[PDB]
């Protein structure tokens, strides 16, 4: 009885349009345990029955293609074909038949998606009478037919297995000629959107974007006349096609240009739609820069566009008295008219935006109509960022311009003045703060005591925030006295204000103000503690009520800054009061979400007191360990979803969706991202300050950072997690080997396999630092074999990656649009390159150290690459840390180095006198530490070397700064030579030349090798340093005062000691010392009794 | 190869003081990467 059946699915159907609860879980619990092949059946009985109502058939609709999409895998094989055939033929049928065009396109989504699973294999239709039917259908009379292929197509952009070889130029006829008719318009906006997502979908295909380029026009007037008829929808897919695949509109960029610019000031259209048209520019000016930069009228029309739409400002008398950050808008024509045209600054380059906007931009800076002066000082803050190069040499008189309209009849002007002068000493960091201070701190100070409009004094607060931020700390001591004075009596006037009224704006501001003067003036706020310690608690006790929690979060804030600024001695007498106010905030605000206010200002604070109060903080940990564990450990929703569903969840409470690839939607809910960033960071920092005391956490905290390695939602939360592995394990020492090689078994294998997989290159090198740190910290035994093998391979697969991207860069050179922007594009790829070869020097540095000579073997697979990253061919930056990579191997895999000494001893001989300081650094390094643990085989290759590291030496142009380091390392080496190979050097004859050379000063750890030899020799006998009786003596002191500057480290390092003795052994007759010290400059007599005094 | 010359840092930053009313943080749009880049 199939007729109750039905009427049991439509009961149900109906109940599922208006649900509530209780039938929302009784369909659900029915539905979901419904056989598959009944179900598809009794859908497609559904949607062929034209007689119950059309939301039971849409229902029934996209209930088939929802269980298509997610269940294609258990409805369909392993099943009759009979039943197969009859369901593809009845969807056919349907197609066919199907007047409504909703309907016809929940069906042609339902066939698109039975079309995309059934491919299978490399690629190969099994559905022939699809594609038939798609083509018989296209080329026919009826529009719904034509509106059913055109829909089919769009959906699933790709329905072939052979498009290249015979159904291209099928493809292209008939989308020109459905982007041709004059009598139907909705065939022409679905073939313009078709032809945008087969574009899309074949990417990487220059072929087919110059065979595709003759419908260009067609599309931009398909999308010109839809916009005029209130839908916007392709204009999203020219924006789409501009964002991923810019070079499709090369043909007829100009032409595209033109038309957003007709649609960015067609006054007609609403806002979303002019705002869609110049987003077409700016995503153009950000994706495809080096196109659109030959094209410099657009951008010149282009910018009068952007600037008139800031002008779009509406009268509002409630803004004097509005107490609350209120949201901008995201959505109004000045917001978005002012970030794109912060993006397409940045973009282009100043050098082309500037010239044209600053004439602009002072024209409207005297226009008597209070909005095209904030429309200009609005546009002055924004692209500031972008023309920071271009701009830096003409801020004089914009300074002087600016600081002038804080003086303004307006008060919406003089908050945008005050905008302007925070951004631009935010960007213009540090030089703005060091050649303005006098007259910003001036001007900021007399426009925020002076007010009686109290957004312009929060405002010009918050621009004092940002100038003193990054203001150095020496010459903001003058102006100390007249801060804390206007700031100070500001608190005290607001405090007041606050008892009475409920104004929390500006006290916010003044706050914040505060506690950035006391930290970036560190230990000069000690007078001035008294002032603000007992007013800032009296905030932290009341203030307990709602819509006070930030207020209350930026004084604790701000109480913790000036306690650190301050120090341990003079906090250590509120510290109990301040503690037991904190104690209370946590007892009780924890209880709401996690996007409280109060829930990134307190971790901070308790990790700030943490730092104050050192190891006596241990008390406090269990308390402070709940909540910040809590919060760092949050699991952010995830859905995916499909396309034609993403858009059914509008509300939109903070859901960031993606669209993927073929009609798939993903999102993410990111609402407490950055809590958890901050949380994984101040976890990092507790570890680094307790070490010992932490031991109690470690396990718990290594546990959850060794999964957040693979958390690529957020950056920061991956680089906190690995910055916590080395540092965890020092935690964990304390408990001795066996929890060391338990944690470092957690670590291990997530760090290598992070290694290799990480995208982002700032990511993958703070991963491999952890890496190797942590390989430093466990020598002797810390990797496996299976450890060794993916390590090698990884790295393999890096030194591969950084040889293949050179000649991928050298491809994008050479190209149709390369311009000087596009080199220094490539030169920062370049530097993250070179960036990466270091660390992975890093991470085989530590391995060499901590195995010896038992890792050669595994090196034997690295050896190709490494010797090719020597080839003299090669830039200077490959060559030098290949040649550092050779140094570890000689430094720490000898003498059994021999076996590879033919692969770079004669390219270390040689690259000695490079001209490249860094590689002469590290040849010359190399040669030093041949002799040192190089044993008896490297002998003869010393007399080599000598007479070519003095040649290099004695050169002109030694001592500059730029090859002064290459010159002490082949200093540090000819002594190394000297001393551990005496036999081949004929030291008489090099010492005396080399005691010329000395002292070393900017090289350290060569410095003491040095100083060592030279107390050996001193401590030994008479050869060259003291000749007849001790006349030479005054020279080798006025050589070690020379040095003694910051050099040799008065901690009484082994070397200095072994140096004042001497000085302490000359002590003895009163003869000697006076005529060796009676020709020293007195900073030299100053600089004996230190080091006397030190050591 | 120089103790000196490994484990620098040269190109990382960082700083205190979360807020900042005024910035350029709008960003709606750039830093547009996708690094979820899997299933």
């Amino acid at each position: 009885a199939a007729a109750a059946e039905q009427q049991q699915f439509y009961l149900l159907l109906g109940n599922l349009l208006s649900p509530d609860n209780v039938v929302r879980k009784q369909a659900e619990e029915t539905y979901e345990n419904i056989p598959g092949q009944s179900k598809i059946t009794f859908l497609l009985q559904a949607i062929r029955n034209t007689t119950a109502a059309e939301e039971a058939r849409q229902m029934a609709a996209v209930l088939l293609r929802r269980l298509l999409s997610s269940a294609f895998d258990e409805v369909y094989p392993a099943l009759p074909s009979d039943v197969q055939t009859a369901i593809k033929s009845e969807l056919l049928m349907i197609i066919q038949m199907e007047t409504q065009s909703s309907m016809r396109k929940k069906v042609c989504d339902i066939a698109a998606e039975l079309a995309r699973n059934l491919i299978d294999e490399d690629g190969n239709n099994q559905w022939p009478e699809g594609l038939k039917f798609l083509f018989d259908s296209v080329s026919s009379q009826n529009v719904g037919l034509r509106e059913a292929a055109l829909h089919i197509f769009w959906n699933f952009p790709g329905i072939f297995g052979n498009q290249q070889q015979h159904y291209l130029d099928v493809i292209k006829r008939m989308l020109v000629q459905c982007m041709q008719d004059q009598e139907h318009p909705s065939i022409r906006t679905l073939s313009a959107r078709a032809t945008a997502a087969f574009i899309l979908a074949n990417e990487h295909n220059v072929a087919l974007f110059k065979h595709f380029a003759d419908l260009l026009p067609g599309f931009l007037q398909a999308v010109n006349d839809s916009c005029y008829q209130n839908d916007d929808s392709v204009l999203k897919s020219l924006v789409e096609i501009a964002d991923t695949v810019p070079k499709y509109l090369r043909p007829h960029l100009e032409a595209t240009l033109q038309l957003s610019l007709k649609l960015c000031g067609d006054t007609s259209l609403n806002n979303m739609q002019r705002q869609l048209a110049l987003e077409v520019i700016v995503t153009l000016s950000e994706t495809a820069a080096a196109m659109l930069r030959k094209h410099t009228n657009i951008v010149a029309q282009t910018i009068p566009q952007m600037l008139a739409m800031m002008v779009d400002l509406e009268e509002d008398e409630d803004w004097a008295n509005a107490d609350e950050l209120e949201d901008d808008d995201f959505d109004s024509n000045a917001v978005a008219g002012e970030s794109a045209l912060d993006r397409m600054a940045c973009g282009l380059g100043g050098k082309l935006v500037l010239p044209m906007i600053k004439e602009h931009i002072m024209q409207m800076l005297q226009n008597p109509d209070w909005k095209y002066r904030h429309a200009g000082l609005m546009a002055l803050s924004a692209i500031g960022e972008g023309c920071h190069q271009q701009m830096e040499g003409i801020l004089n008189e914009i300074v002087n311009f600016v600081l002038l309209f804080l003086q303004d009849p307006h008060p919406r002007v003089r908050y945008a003045a005050c905008n302007a002068v925070g951004q631009m000493a935010t960007d213009f960091a540090p030089g703005f703060q060091k050649k303005f201070h006098e007259k910003v701190i001036a001007a900021l100070l007399q426009t925020m005591e002076d007010q009686g409009n109290q957004r312009v004094q929060a405002h010009a607060a918050a621009a004092l925030i940002n100038f003193t931020e990054d203001c150095p700390k020496s010459l903001l001591i003058p102006y100390l006295d007249n801060l804390v004075k206007h700031l100070h009596s500001i608190m005290v006037l607001k405090l007041q204000e606050l008892i009475q009224k409920g104004t929390k704006l500006v006290l916010e501001q003044v706050v914040t103000s505060i506690a950035s003067v006391a930290d970036t003036a560190e230990e000069k706020f000690v007078p001035y503690y008294d002032l603000f310690m007992p007013s800032l608690k009296h905030i932290v006790e009341n203030a307990v009520q709602k819509e006070l929690r930030l207020l209350r979060g930026k004084t604790i804030e701000c109480i913790s800054l000036i306690g650190l600024a301050v120090g341990k001695e003079k906090f250590m007498q509120d510290a109990s009061d301040v503690m037991q106010l904190l104690l209370k905030t946590q007892t009780d605000f924890n209880d709401m979400e996690d996007d409280d206010p109060q829930i990134s200002y307190m971790i901070s604070a308790w990790a700030r007191m943490c730092k104050i109060l050192g190891k006596e903080f241990q008390q406090y940990l269990p308390v402070v360990m709940g909540p910040l564990m809590k919060t760092a450990s949050i699991k952010p929703e995830v859905a995916l979803l499909d396309t034609q569903d993403m858009e059914n969840m509008s509300d939109d409470d903070g859901w960031e969706f993606v669209n993927l690839g073929d009609q798939q939607s993903f999102g993410i809910k990111t609402a407490g991202l950055e809590e958890k960033s901050t949380a994984c960071q101040m976890l990092v920092c507790y570890a680094k300050e307790l070490k010992e005391g932490f031991v109690e956490y470690t396990e718990q905290v290594v546990k959850l950072m060794v999964p957040l390695l693979k958390f690529y939602f957020h950056d920061g939360v991956r680089v906190a997690a690995a910055e916590s592995m080395p540092l965890l394990l020092e935690c964990a020492r304390v408990r001795g080997p066996e929890y060391l090689t338990q944690m470092w078994h957690f670590m291990c294998d997530a760090l290598i396999k992070a290694i290799g997989t990480e995208p982002d290159s700032d990511v993958l090198s703070e991963i491999m630092h952890s890496f190797a740190k942590c390989i430093e910290v466990m020598g002797d035994g810390c990797l496996n074999n299976e450890h060794f093998e993916e390590l090698g391979g990884i790295l393999k697969a890096k030194l591969e990656e950084h040889f293949k991207n050179q000649e991928l860069r050298q491809v994008k050179r050479q190209d149709e649009d390369y311009d000087e922007q596009v080199e220094e594009s490539l030169q920062d790829e370049d530097d993250n390159d070179v960036y990466i070869l270091t660390k992975v020097s890093d991470i085989l540095h530590s391995i060499f150290s901590s195995y010896k000579e038992k890792v050669l073997p595994w090196f034997e697979q690295l050896l190709p690459l490494i010797v090719n990253l020597i080839c003299p061919h090669r830039p200077w930056p490959d060559r030098q840390w290949g040649l550092c990579i050779f140094d570890d191997v000689i430094e720490h895999c000898s003498p059994a180095s021999f076996k590879y000494a033919e692969y770079f001893l004669r390219p270390m001989l040689q690259y000695v006198c490079d001209n490249s300081p860094e590689v002469r650094q590290a040849a010359a390094y190399g040669l030093g530490v041949m002799a040192q643990y190089g044993g008896d085989n490297y002998r003869p290759f010393c007399t080599e070397a000598l007479p070519l590291l003095v040649r290099v030496i004695q050169s002109a142009d030694s001592k500059t700064k730029e090859n002064v380091n290459a010159t002490e390392n082949c200093i540090s080496a000819v002594g190394k030579i000297m001393k551990f190979k005496p036999d081949c050097v004929n030291v008489e004859e090099v010492l005396p030349h080399w005691l010329s050379w000395l002292p070393l000063h900017e090289d350290k750890e060569e410095a003491v090798q040095t100083f060592n030899y030279l107390c050996d020799l001193i401590e030994s006998n008479h050869p060259i340093v003291l000749g007849p009786n001790n006349t030479n003596l005054p020279k080798i002191f006025s050589i070690i005062a020379e040095g003694e500057m910051h050099e040799a480290i008065k901690h009484e390092d082994p070397c200095a000691k072994r140096l004042a003795n001497v000085v302490r052994q000359v002590q003895t007759s009163g003869g000697l010392w006076t005529e060796c010290i009676a020709q020293l400059s007195p900073e030299q007599q100053a600089a004996i009794q230190e080091l006397l005094n030190s050591a | 190869g120089g103790s000196t010359t490994h484990f620098q840092r040269k190109r990382r930053v960082r700083d205190n003081m979360t807020k900042k009313m005024i910035t350029q943080r709008t960003i709606g749009k750039k830093k547009q990467r996708l690094n979820k880049r899997s299933y």
